[PDB]
């Protein structure tokens, strides 16, 4: 608030402001990979990328 | 090693090779049974990499 000085105070009311601030979000992150079926035989490399991607 | 004897004797300095497929022939084939081998693998399709195809 301002603060203001005197007794007259004539034709000097002020207004009232009250000011904002916005939150937005950004992009999604992903971890993206592909595999072939033959791949998939042996699956402990595909859990071990999961724990990484995490 | 010379258990394993083949040939009565190596690849001399020169010595001719004689070609064999002088005309074009259909085969004759012989073996002794389970000289080939067929080597079969799965294919890991059913893996839950794979959702949208049953």
């Amino acid at each position: 608030s301002p603060t203001q000085e005197g007794w007259d105070l004539t034709d000097k009311a002020t207004g009232l402001l009250e000011l904002n601030v916005a939150v937005n979000m950004g992009e999604p992150d992903n971890d993206f990979f592909q595999l072939r079926a033959d791949d998939l035989r042996d699956e402990t490399a595909y859990r071990r990328r999961i724990q990484s991607a995490a | 090693q010379r258990a394993y004897a083949n040939v009565n004797t190596s690849l001399a300095d020169a010595m001719a090779v004689n070609i064999l497929n002088v005309k074009d022939a259909r085969t004759n084939v012989f073996w002794a049974d389970d000289a080939i081998r067929i080597v079969s693998q799965p294919i890991p399709a059913n893996h839950e990499l794979f959702a949208g195809m049953k």
